[PDB]
């Protein structure tokens, strides 16, 4: 019963790592997307292929 | 331009003629920084004078009319037009906006498509705007190289954009409800 306690609590620790984990994961989507607007800022401008027709014919 | 070559005996009225006056603007013409002095010697020598070859051989030598067509910009009242002109309309859209977006107006006035390429019109405008602009504010004009195509490349830019992928009007959405689907998808 002792063991019952043990696997009630520890099921609520696991969980609740797994929730700070998600908190953590989550964050990290949401400032990784704000960061990919800054970088985004910086690198979408080039995500083009260019200058190609312009002498070829 | 049309119209002052005439008062200097060339009469251009044709189709063919009115092309050759649009393409001698955009090869002999200017704005001038400070109009008055420019037509100040423009009128008065020919030093200030250049010619075009006409498509049969012939020239039309063009002296301040050079400057006082793009004049219009700051003086529309030349073709009929009640306007203060471009740089009115340039002071007037920052005015216009509070006083926590107009700093950054100020410091970001855009110049795209021709006529921004007229020597003294970068120069000209920046100093039309800070006369009217209140003092210790920094007045600033953007004009890149990339003159009379950079929004043709802000098109490619934009079409070619991830965060416009969804912007969009399918043939679906459009099939269903008519052109004037345009109205609510676009802007």
């Amino acid at each position: 019963r002792q063991l019952h306690a043990r696997v009630d609590k520890v099921d609520e620790e696991r969980y609740d790592i797994e929730a700070k984990v998600t908190k953590n994961i989550t964050e990290i989507a949401d400032l990784t997307q704000k960061i990919f607007d800054l970088r985004g800022k910086f690198k979408r401008p080039t995500l083009r292929r260019v200058r190609i027709s312009a002498d070829a014919m | 331009l049309m119209k002052i070559l005439t008062e200097r005996g060339y009469s251009f009225v044709t189709t063919a003629e009115r092309e050759i006056v649009r393409d001698i603007k955009e090869k002999l013409c200017y704005v001038a920084l400070d109009f008055e002095n420019e037509m100040a010697t423009a009128a008065s020598s020919s030093s200030l004078e250049k010619s075009y070859e006409l498509p049969d051989g012939q020239v039309i030598t063009i002296g301040n009319e050079r400057f006082r067509c793009p004049e219009t910009l700051f003086q529309p009242s030349f073709i009929g037009m009640e306007s203060a002109g471009i740089h009115e309309t340039t002071y007037n859209s920052i005015m216009k906006c509070d006083i926590d977006i107009r700093k950054d107006l100020y410091a970001n006035n855009v110049m795209s498509g021709g006529t921004t390429m007229y020597p003294g019109i970068a120069d000209r405008m920046q100093k039309e705007i800070t006369a009217l602009a209140p003092s210790t504010m920094k007045i600033k004009i953007i004009a890149p190289p990339e003159r009379k195509y950079s929004v043709w490349i802000g098109g490619s830019i934009l079409a070619s954009l991830s965060t416009f992928q969804q912007m969009w009007i399918t043939k679906q959405e459009y099939d269903e409800a008519g052109p004037s689907i345009v109205h609510r998808k676009c802007f």
